[PDB]
Order: C-alpha cells, then structure tokens, then sequence
C-alpha cells in the first residue's frame, strides 16, 4: 500500500538529475539525439525534454512543470528541487505514520504564509536602464556562457526599452529574432524595424533607398490572369501560348501599373518604390524593376507580410491589382546587406517605430541554439520585470527569509500542520544549499553563514557564488522575478500535495 | 468446490471494493493510472477508475455494471454502493464459513435490508418543496464540495428554475419526471451570466432560405417522415396535409426554394438534418402527431403545439425559438460560458438536485449525511437484533456491524485514529437518543450533523442501500460460475 | 564511509527491538534459553545481559550501556533509544557533509547546556514517606504487574526506610532477599532480623527458642573422621573400617565443650545455645544437645555466616575448643518456620537491626526471578532518590523541557554546531514519543500536545500513560532520580560520539 515510496525515490532521482543547473556556475547538460544530433542546453525549460525519462511518475513531474512555467519560463530546475525536497522532507514523517493528508494540510498553511510573507520582501521602484541591465544579466549568465552573455545584456535592454510602447505588456511578434551562419559570433546588434529572410540576388539591386513603399507579390509568371500556380498545360495549344505570353504580359500589365505609381508619387522613383514577391520573378521582369529602381525580391515568409502590414503601413498582401494607392508599404529607409554568402533586407524607419529585431550570429546550431533560447529567457524574464513593478532580491536571500518566517509562524499552526509547515519551510532551503554547492563551497557552512547573517540583520542577505560568503544580493544587483517566485510556490505546493496523495498505483 | 465459488466471488468483491474504497469524502485521496505505454493519470473519482481498469472475473464485472447502473440512474453514490457491498460479501466470509448454508444468509440479509429502509424513512429530516431556503440549504451541503463553488449563485436558480420544466402528470400530483427531455443548450462565447431559462424547445437547425411564412400564432405541428422531392410529376402529399390544414408540418428531410414555395403554398413550414433527440421533445412538447398511411388519415392527424414561434441568428448562427409550447414538459434550458469542462458537471450536479427535488415532491426527506446515518441505521438495527431470536440473527447483526464503514473511512482519510473516533461517535449515539452525530470529513472530529449543515436526499440513501444489498444476495446466490474457462 | 552506515543500522536495529519496553505499559519479552529454560521480563540490564545479540556493534552498545548502568539505577533502555535516535539524527546530516567532528561538537555543547538546564531543573524537595512510595511505584509498575507493584510499594519503602536511621549511604549487604517456591504469591512482606536458608533433621528441639545466644563456631558432631587413609577400601581394608574410629571420641570431647560452655554462660539449660555448622551433624549427639536446650544446626552457607557475625556475632570453623564467650551473641527470638517439607529459621529480633530480609512467595521459578529482579530495581531507585535528596519529573517532561532549552541555545552556538545541538535535541525527543507510542497512542499528536502545553505553561509537563493528554508529573506522583538523568546523558553522549567517530572496519 506504498507507493508514496516509489514516487518520492523518482522524484528524487529527477532531483538529482536536474540538480547541478543553477545560478551561473551551473554544468552543462549534453542532449544527444538517437540519430546523432547534438545539443548543449542548461535551462529546465528545454531540459525536461531530454528524449527518455524512464520513471514514468518522473515523467508526469516533467510534463506538468513544463506546462505550467510555459507562462514564467525561469522557476523550472528550482520548481523541479523545491518538489523534489518537500517530498523529502515529507517522507521523514511519513515513515513513521502520520497519514499524510495533515502534511498537505501543513503544506497549504506554508504557503499561505510564504505568499504572505513575499508582499513584504518585494521592493517596487521606479525602475530605469540600469535595473533591466541587472535583470538581464543575472537571467543570462544562468543560461550561457558568462563573458558572452555581457554583450548580450545589453541588445536586450535597450531592445525591449524601445518596444515599450506604455503599460501594455510586450507581443511575441513584436520582437523578432533573426538566423544566420557567420563563422564568428560577432556579438548581437539591434535593428529598429523588420528585417527580411531572403532576398533576390540580381546585380543591380539599390542598396540606399529613402522613403520607399512595398507591395506583397503571389504569382506572377505562372498563369495569364489567373492566381493559381502549378503545372503548365502544355498538351492544350491555347493554354500553351497562353503561360508563354504569361511570362512576359501578364507581368508587364502590372509593372507598368507599378511604375506609373512610382512616377506619380515621386519622378522616375525619386523616393525609390519598392517591390516583394512570394516567389521568383521573370529574368526580364527582374531586369526591367532594378533598372527602374523597384528592387525585386523572392522567397517571401509567411510570417513577415502580416509583421509588416502594421509596421509599414498600408496593407502589402499578397494579391496583384494594387489600383487604390493605399496598400502601399511606406519605408522610410531600405537597405540590403550581403554578409558573407547570404543577403537581407533591412527595413528600418517603417511607419512605427517599434517591432524591432534582433541580431544573433554565430557558430553552427551547437551554439546560435544556446544564444537563441537563452536570449529569448533573458528577454521574458525582463518583461516580466517591465510588467510588474515590483522585483524580489536573488541568490536565494528570499527563500532564507522565507524560511526563518515559516519558522516563526510555525507555533501558530496547531496540530500537526504545525510539522507540515516545519517541513515546508526545511525544504524551502534547498536552493541556497544548491547554489553554495554548485560552486564548490561547503553546502552547511554556507547556509549556516547566510542564516546568522540575516538573523542579526534583517538585510535579506544571499549566497555570493564568488567566495561563498553573505552577500546582501540588493546592492550587487542579482534581483529575481517577482511573478516568477510566485508561481514557483503556487506549482511546487499543488505539484507535491498531488503526488503525495496517492497510493496504490494500478496498471490500466 | 462448494462454497469455494462463493468465496471466490466474495473474493473478488472485495479486492476490487477497496480499489476505490479510498477516494470517497472531502478529503479524497488520489489514485494511479499507468498504461502499458508510460502514461500517468491523476484521478480522485473511482467511477473513472473502475472504468479504466480491466478485470476477468465475472463477478467483478456485474458489480462494475450494477455501479454504472447506478450511476446512470440515480446520479451519485456509486464508490458508497461499491464499498457497501465489498463490505457485506467480506463480512459474509465468517459465516459461509460456518458450513451454513447462504440461503439463510440471504433471508438475514433481506430482513435487514427492510429494518434499514424503516429505520432510514423515520429518522429522515423533513425537508419544504418550492422554498429557496432550505433548496440554497441543500445546495450548500450536497451541490458544494464540487467545481460549483465559485458558481453555485447561479447554478442554484438556474436548478430552482428548473425543477418545473420536465413535469408528467400521469398517475398522482407530479410524481413523473423524465430527463433527457430538458431542452440543453450548452454553447461557448460571451459571458457566464447569458445562461438563462425558456419555456419551449430550442432546435439549432433552421432553413436554408427563411424568405417565408416561418413563425404563426398558433403552430399546429405535423411530423412526418417522408423526404419532400420537386413534385408529383410530390405535392401530392402537401396536397393532402391541406385537407386538414396546419400551419407547421415538421420533417427531416432538405426543403429547395421550389418546395419551400411550394410549402408556403399550403403555409406549412419544414425543417432539415434535425436530430431524433430533437424531434422526441419536439413532439412531447407540442403533442403532436405523426402519420402518413391514407386510410388512417383523420381529423386526428393535426395536433395543435405552441403558441408563438421566433428565430433568433445570435451571432450568426441559425437558432430557432419555439416558445409557449403546449406541454412545458420539454422546455429551453441556456448555458454560456468560454469551455465546457466545468460546465457539464455544474449542469449534471443540477440535475442531480432536479432528482432530489422530484424525490422531494416524492419523500420531502433528508438523511444527515458525515456517517451520521450509517451509524443511526446500525444502532436501530443492533437494537432490534436483540429482541429476534434463531440461527439467522447472526447474519442480522453482522450487516448492521458492517455498514458503518463509510464513517470509518471518512475518519480514515482524515489523519485521525479510526478506533477511537468510531468508538466514541457510537458512545454518543446508542445512549444519546436524539441525536444522531456525526464525523466531520475536514477536520476528523465528532460534529452534530444538524450544526454542521450537511444532509443527502432521502432516495439516493436508499437506492444506495438498496442496490448493494441487492448486489450481496446476488453474488450469494450464484452457485457455478463454469460455462468453459 | 560505509562502516559508520553499518554501525548506524545495527543501532537502529538494537533500538528497535528494544523500544517497546519503555514504559510501565510496555510489553515483556520472554528468553528462552538452549537448554529449554524460559525468563519473562523487561528489565533493560537482564535484556542487555542475557540476549543473543548478533551483530558485533549491537554487542559492543550493549555491554558498554550494562557496564555503565551498573554505576546508577537504571534507565538503560532509555538510554539505547537515545543513543540510537542520535545515531540517526546524526546519520541524518551526515549524508550531506558533515564531517563527524562537527556533529560531536555540537553534541558535546547540548550535553553542556542540558546538564545544566537539569541542574535548575531539579526539584529539591525533603524527605517523607509519600514521596518515596511514589518513588517506588514508578521504579516498580515498570517492572511487574501493577497491583503486585502496589503491594511491593509498602514493603520496599519501609525496608528502606528502616535502613535509613543510620543517616549515611548503606545497602545491599544488609538487605537480603530469600527464595522459596510457595503456592500463593500474595504472602510478601518484610522480616526484621533474618531468615536462614534451611535447618536440620531435629525432633522438637525447641520450636519457639524466645531468648537466646548465638556462638556458631561450626560444630563437630560429625567431625571429619579419618576416612582418607589410602584411595579406598583397599586390601588394607582395617584402616578405613577401624582407624576410621577415635574420632567420635572427639565429637563426645566436642559435646562435653558445648555443654561446659551451655551451662557456664546460660546458667540453665533455657536460654538456647544458637550454634549452626556448614556441614552435617550426627541426630544423636543433635537430639542429646537438643534435650539440653542447646539450639544446634547444620549446613549452611557462607554468607549467612557472615550475616550472623555482623548481626549477632560468632567464629566459625569446624574444629573448635572451648572458647571465650566473647562471640556469642543474643537475639530476641530464634523461632524455627516450616512451610509443607521445607523449614525456615526466623533468627528474629537481634542486635544490630540493621540487618534486614524481604519475603517473597511467587509460584514459580520465573515469577519469582522477575520480583527479585524488580524489588532490587526499586530498592536501588529509592536508595537513590534518598542519597541525592533531589528528583526530577518523569513521563517524559524533563526531555521536552531540555529540548527547548537546547533549540532556544541553538542560534547562540558559533559555526556547524548548530546541527549537532538540534540533533541531539530530536534525539532527546524520543523519548515522550516511544512512551506515547507503547501506550497505544499517536507519535507526533502526543508530542505536538505536550510541546504545546508546556509552551505557555513553563511547567514541567509529561505524557499521561493512560489517556494521552499532557500532565504535570509533580501533581500526579511520577518521579525520576537526578543522578540517572546525570548518568543518562553522559553515557549516551559518550556513545554515540564513539560510535561516530569510528571510519573503518577491519579484521584481527
Ligand atoms: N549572479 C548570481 N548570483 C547569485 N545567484 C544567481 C546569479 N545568477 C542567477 N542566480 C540564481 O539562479 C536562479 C535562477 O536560475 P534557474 O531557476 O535555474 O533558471 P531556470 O529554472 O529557468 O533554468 C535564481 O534563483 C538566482 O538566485
Ligand atoms: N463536508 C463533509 N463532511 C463530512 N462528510 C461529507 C462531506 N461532504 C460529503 N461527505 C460524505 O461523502 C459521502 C458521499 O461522497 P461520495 O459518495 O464519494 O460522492 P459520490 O456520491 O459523488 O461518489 C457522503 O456519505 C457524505 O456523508
Ligand atoms: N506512571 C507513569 N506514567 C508515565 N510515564 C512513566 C510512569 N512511570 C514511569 N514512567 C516513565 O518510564 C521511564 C522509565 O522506564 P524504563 O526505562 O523501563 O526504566 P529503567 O530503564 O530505569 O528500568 C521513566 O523515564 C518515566 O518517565
């Protein structure tokens, strides 16, 4: 009638597993696929996907943390040990009876007073460039290399300050990253504006153009005055003709609409109208638009025309017949750059001055992999910190805090929820002793360290994964999410309430 | 064997009654599910886990059946039926045992079957019909401890309306009911509270082209079953629906703008790709008749329904009102909401309160519920025993020591010693006349029932009781189970 | 490594089997020996002693916890249980770090802080007799059954309190215990003087003696004959069958010396001559002294003999002389007791009455082992308890108290010593909980009342072993001697440190 002993062994084995992660001292975990593909990775988020688990209770650990910090994206490996100890620290009493649903009872009063206790801890400021800098690095430097997640801070910040329309929250669209294979690193730059993939690579493409305009094209050298795009019926003699002289009129009957256009918004193109194509154009076609100043260009994504509409203005969809010059893509500037073997457009100074892009660049996918996912948590963990306005010391000065109140609160609890929130508040102190041993550091000596120093002072001091010593975790700038460690305790507590009220697993 | 199938079968109860026999109160523990694939379920209702669960022994399936059965029927109670009867079948061990017969054993049984029935009717605390009272206060004990928490202030009027939209009177004073026959409309979008309540029946299906005579003041509805084609060369059958002259014919087949003139021309209006569950309460709400042979063909074969007809396209989407219908036996019922994971069992615990008010209107009655009448009902019958003499009163009292299992695992997934809770609740409730505790299921702890303010319906108990005593005397009485393996 | 792991489990073992002893509910264990033989009881020093313990460590514990025991009174198997619960809450921290020197610090500091919280804990309340019947009631109801407990009481209290007068530490020696096989176990209660094991084969020598003198001297009447002459009766046979004679002339030498001293210092033939002989006399010369008042009788131990000189006086060897009458003693009654077949000398109403014998008349042999047992067991705790004048609370009470002084010094203590202060502080806890335990109740709901009522009381407060609830030993009666607490925790600490120490095993 155990089998709360089976699930505490497997979510302790995951604990271990897991363990090792945190803070930026953390080793690397080396994700080998089965036909040969590698990944380096340190995040949880991505981690509780490493291809076999084995326990399948270990599994349902991993499937519901990921679905659950799918909304924070940064309390994984800590939501995975904070489990992993409060079924521990479970365990010690149930070994000896003590049925446990009054442990759950205790569990629920813990966190009833540790969510009370965090309104309290939280310092709310008017927070400026330098604050999301702090943000930012300490959210980085936890996922990559430490000297290289500097240059990255800052392309953050400054990114996110200029989408920053008011108090409404960042959009997913609304900053993009971008991909691409240059043999070094190169650090990361911003660009304000959309970028584009691909590109036409026809010699006279014009590289400065000044507020220039676009129009989204589908099929143009296909079929005469049909949209539809596929084989040509060459067996029907009339249908035959017809896609010959497709390629040449049914493309010069709307580039000379294009170009009449051009003419009568600025002389010869004077402001430079730009053109895009889902896909290739006519040789001739592309010939005649570089010479007219119009700069074709193929291999249009599917995600950048619905981007543009609002960034660029007008409506630049896919269909031909402009007629109306309203559907015009303003651009305020254009620019096409080539690096390497590969060539992009640049389209900066749109008609919004917001929905920038990022510049991430590196080696082969082992390492613009790390730079892709550990920006995009850098740049969550600091909208979240643009979202709320309040921001919660870090290294762990929170969770001894924490601690020391549940202990004081413990009295309070009658019965034996009392040992319930004894417990909870133990098992709370498992980052601190993670991230001290992570760094090589004693695991007791540290806590033991860090207890006395906020016991004689209420600065909510934390570990220093630099000498193992208190370290007050305001000043030095290492501050954590909010809605981050408030999730944290609202997924652990249900996560091991859950596994501990079971008993007597069953093969369905 | 002998009694050895007996044992066997009684066996079997047993290890699958506490399979579940955890997972009942407030306080319900979870359960395990794993697949042969890797996958792990969380589940605290049993009803789910005997479904999922697979078992070969045939007494184990007829007990699983004889739970859904009950499920489908009464509503609730299934994993009380499932432990009531594990706990007789075990119980019943001592005595098969005793190399006596279970013959004797089944009559004991029934006469304790028939002493808890008396003994639950009388200690059974009244209830009022048509009172919001003590409906919110039966609404606060049994339609609580569920999903309806944060929406019980609209499902309890939502339910008090309700109560009087599915009534037969048949044979007495509204003592039929039926339940499938409630107009259901359960639709997502928009906010909870545009759920609301319609007398008469609510089809989602409309016609194609509404350019026509659709809604008459007096709606005479028609069924039939034949498929409208262009014409005879059938206007034939139109032709005929005018000698009696209706202004609704309803079908089930597709109507064309040719045949919907044709329709209006006899002012008759069709409807298409409707379903049978739809028609039924159509019929049953209008009392309309349905009919097609020449030679039967009657005065009779035009039944007047409602009385006003309206089409609504809220949220462009074709909806059609029947409202004032004739009989308000099959009447519209709204929901609203954005999913319907909490909704169908906010709607399925109102109709479970539907059955408790018609048994009300039955046996306005209460049981007080915590274990409170478990142990009233053992109490009456250990008294009892005393008085009864010959070799069946064994069997006569070991039921009523069995019964009080459900308290005892109330206390037990509690955290506080079954023995002396148990022990001390029938301390206060042989000498204690009037009274009638019980255990409370959050804090583990000897509660007046009347003081805490948790009742159950009269009928749900006594089905419950019922069909596991049932189920005991029939697992008793199968003596061969070998039809092959 | 693993030897300390080893040595943890063979504790926790050990502990294990002895835990449901603790207690005056506690249940017996029954040792039955190879023979066949079987011993019912639960004293922890004859449990330690006689069982057959298997594991080398669990053998090493045991005989260093008897060996020490035998300094105080008791509390041995308290004393395991503490030492097992160390090993474990030790055990506990160890399994992270926690090099062993830190724990044995930190156990070394709460020894220091706990004796001396018992030394403000101590009660100092005088002498009487109702506080040391309670004294014997809770040594003996942990021993025996409760109404025979109830009747040991009076008896114990009063021997002891008539030892008392001497106003010094005296015991052992001068309360003996006697042996005999009586049907009826009711019949138990003190003899003022003592009671010789066994008499002689006598017609009606005197019955009630009265006053009398006792000389001892171990009489000759059937003095060591010549018998010894060559091997046995050999060819030479008129050696052993003739030369065997001439010594009844020195038996008849011995009577006439007995008589010259009868009737020269008793001035008639009243006033009994007390002699007794450690080997057989002839009846005749026993039945001629007989019909002269002299109170002859044979076969006796040692140790009586001794009891006799210190008691009433007396030489003894068993060639004598005429002797000076310096020796003799006098007692008030020499009245002879026979029982069925066996016959008791009642050597009653001495001089020096501080020698004193108990009566016990238990059906079998191991009943009656079992009341010897306990009635020394509570003997030495009232010997105790009167010696050092001072008692502490029992069930429990001193422990908890002693546990929050410990938790409270927890902070004040520098460096990792802190865990070995709460280890042994949840060490000391066990012992309320076993109490708990083998009453029938629920660990942690116990201790989690008794913690709670002691809070806002500071009162001692302990287990009340029939109902559960807290109780305040000083109104209820049950007591505890300070020196056993003294001797409890440095033998547990010195243990459990020993046992921590240890890193390697090896054979020899
Ligand atoms: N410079 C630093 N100093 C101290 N602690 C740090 C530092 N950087 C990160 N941390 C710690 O790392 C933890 C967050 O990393 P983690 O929770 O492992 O991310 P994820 O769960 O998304 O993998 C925080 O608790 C924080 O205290
Ligand atoms: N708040 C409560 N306190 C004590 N007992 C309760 C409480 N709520 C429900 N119960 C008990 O739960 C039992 C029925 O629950 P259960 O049968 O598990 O639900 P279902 O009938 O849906 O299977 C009743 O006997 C009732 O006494
Ligand atoms: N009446 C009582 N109620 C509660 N506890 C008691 C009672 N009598 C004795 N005890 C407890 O029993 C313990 C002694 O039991 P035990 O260890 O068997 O004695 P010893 O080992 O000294 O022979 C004491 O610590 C005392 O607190």
């Amino acid at each position: 009638q155990a089998a709360l002993a089976v699930n505490i062994s497997a979510a302790r084995g995951l604990q271990d597993v897991l363990r090792t992660n945190l803070g930026p001292k953390g080793t690397m975990k080396m994700l080998v696929s089965g036909a040969g593909d590698i990944k380096l990775t340190k995040d949880g988020n991505v981690l509780l996907h490493e291809m076999q688990i084995q326990h399948p209770t270990a599994s349902l650990i991993a499937k519901v943390a990921t679905a659950q910090d799918d909304i924070t994206g940064d309390g994984t490996t800590s939501n995975v040990l904070i489990i992993g100890e409060l079924l521990k620290q479970a365990d010690l009493y149930i070994s000896e009876g003590l049925h446990p649903r009054i442990i759950t009872e205790g569990f629920e009063a813990a966190k009833e007073k540790a969510l009370q206790f965090l309104e309290e801890v939280k310092v709310s400021r008017e927070m400026d460039r330098e604050t999301l800098i702090d943000v930012a690095r300490t959210s980085l430097r936890t996922k990559v290399h430490a000297e290289l997640a500097d240059v990255l801070t800052e392309a953050v910040v400054d990114s996110i300050l200029a989408i920053k329309k008011q108090d409404e929250p960042i959009d997913l669209f609304m900053i993009e990253i971008m991909e691409m294979k240059h043999k070094s690193e190169t650090d990361t730059s911003l660009i304000r504006g959309l970028v584009l993939d691909h590109g036409a690579r026809h010699p006279d493409m014009k590289k400065r153009v000044e507020d220039a305009y676009i129009l989204t094209c589908n099929v143009s050298l296909e079929y005469e005055k049909t949209e539809v795009n596929s084989g040509f019926f060459y067996k029907s003699a009339e249908e035959r003709e017809k896609l010959v002289k497709a390629e040449r009129k049914f493309i010069e009957d709307r580039v000379k609409k294009i170009i009449e256009l051009k003419r009568k918004v600025c002389g010869d193109s004077d402001k430079g109208f730009v053109v895009i194509n889902q896909k290739g154009i006519d040789p001739f076609s592309l010939d005649a638009l570089s010479k007219e100043g119009i700069v074709a260009l193929r291999r249009a994504k599917r995600r950048n025309m619905e981007r543009l509409t609002l960034a660029c203005g007008g409506v630049a969809l896919n269909s031909f017949d402009d007629l109306s010059p309203d559907c015009l893509g303003h651009a305020g500037l254009v620019y096409e750059y080539t690096l390497g073997e590969e060539k992009f457009t640049f389209i900066e100074k749109c008609n919004n001055p917001r929905s920038v892009t990022l510049l991430i660049k590196g080696p082969n996918k082992h390492t613009l992999t790390q730079i892709k996912d550990a920006v995009r948590d850098g740049l969550r963990a600091v909208k979240n910190a643009i979202d709320d306005g309040c921001v919660v010391p870090g290294a762990g000065a929170v969770e001894v805090a924490m601690a020391e109140a549940l202990i004081k609160h413990k009295p309070s609890v009658k019965g034996r929820a009392q040992l319930g929130v004894q417990a909870f508040a133990d098992a709370l102190l498992i980052i601190p002793k993670v991230l001290a041993q992570n760094s090589g550091f004693d695991l007791q000596e540290t806590l033991v360290k860090i207890q006395a120093e906020h016991s004689e002072s209420g600065q909510l001091v934390g570990v220093d994964l630099n000498t193992g010593e208190p370290m007050v975790a305001a000043e030095v700038g290492v501050w954590d999410n909010y809605c981050v460690k408030k999730q944290l305790l609202h997924s652990c507590t249900v996560i091991a309430t859950n596994i501990l009220l079971v008993d007597e697993i069953m093969r369905a | 064997s002998g009694r050895k199938v007996q044992s066997g079968n009684i066996n079997a109860a047993k290890t699958i009654a506490d399979i579940i026999r955890t997972c009942l109160g407030p306080k319900s523990m979870m359960k395990m599910l794993l697949d042969p694939m890797g996958g792990i379920v969380m589940t605290n209702d049993g009803n789910a886990i005997l479904r999922e669960i697979q078992v070969q022994h045939p007494a184990a399936k007829s007990m699983i059946e004889i739970s859904r059965t009950q499920d489908e029927e009464v509503g609730d109670g299934t994993t009380s039926v499932i432990i009531l009867a594990g706990e007789m079948l075990s119980v019943a061990e001592h005595f098969l045992e005793q190399q006596m017969h279970p013959t004797v054993v089944i009559s004991a049984y029934r006469k304790a079957l028939d002493d808890m029935i008396s003994t639950l009717k009388k200690i059974s605390i009244p209830v009022d019909i048509s009172d919001s009272d003590m409906m919110l206060n039966i609404i606060n004990s049994s339609i609580t401890t569920k999903a309806i928490s944060r929406w019980s202030s609209l499902a309890c009027n939502i339910a008090l309306d309700a109560v009087k939209m599915v009534q037969f009177e048949e044979n007495g004073r509204k003592e039929i009911d039926i339940k499938k026959y409630a107009r259901v409309e359960k639709i997502p979008g928009g906010i909870i509270e545009d759920s609301c309540v319609l007398r008469g029946v609510m089809i989602n299906k409309d016609v194609t082209h509404p350019r026509m005579r659709r809604y008459i003041k007096n709606p005479r509805i028609v069924l039939l079953d034949s498929s409208l084609e262009y014409k005879k060369g059938i206007q034939q059958l139109c032709e005929d629906i005018i000698q009696l002259k209706p202004d609704v014919v309803i079908t089930e087949k597709g109507i064309s703008d040719l045949a919907q003139h044709y329709l209006m021309r006899a002012n008759i209006t069709a409807i298409r790709r409707v379903r049978k569950t739809d028609n039924n309460r159509i019929a049953r709400a209008c009392g309309a008749r349905i009919v097609s042979r020449p030679e039967e063909l009657r005065e009779d074969d035009v039944g007047t329904g409602a009385g006003l007809l309206e089409i609504k396209k809220i949220g462009d989407e074709y909806f059609t009102f029947i409202t004032d219908c004739k009989d308000p036996k099959a009447c519209t019922i709204l929901l609203r909401g954005a999913s319907k994971e909490i909704l169908s069992e906010v709607e399925r615990n109102l109709q479970d309160a539907m059955q408790v008010c018609r048994n009300v209107l039955l046996d306005p009655q209460l049981v007080p519920g915590g274990g409170a009448s478990e142990m009233a009902v053992a109490h009456a019958l250990t008294e009892k025993s005393k008085a009864m003499t010959g070799v069946e009163q064994w069997p006569y009292r070991a039921v009523a020591q069995a019964l009080e299992v459900i308290p005892r695992t109330l206390i037990q997934n509690c955290g506080a010693s079954t023995i002396r809770l148990l022990t001390s609740l029938r301390a206060k409730h042989t000498q204690e006349n009037c009274e009638t505790w019980g255990v409370n299921g959050e804090t583990g702890t000897l509660v007046d029932m009347k003081e805490l303010g948790i009742w159950e319906p009269l009928a749900v108990k006594l089905q419950t009781y019922k069909t596991a005593v049932e189920t005991a005397v029939l697992l008793l009485r199968i003596d061969d189970i070998v039809s092959g393996h």
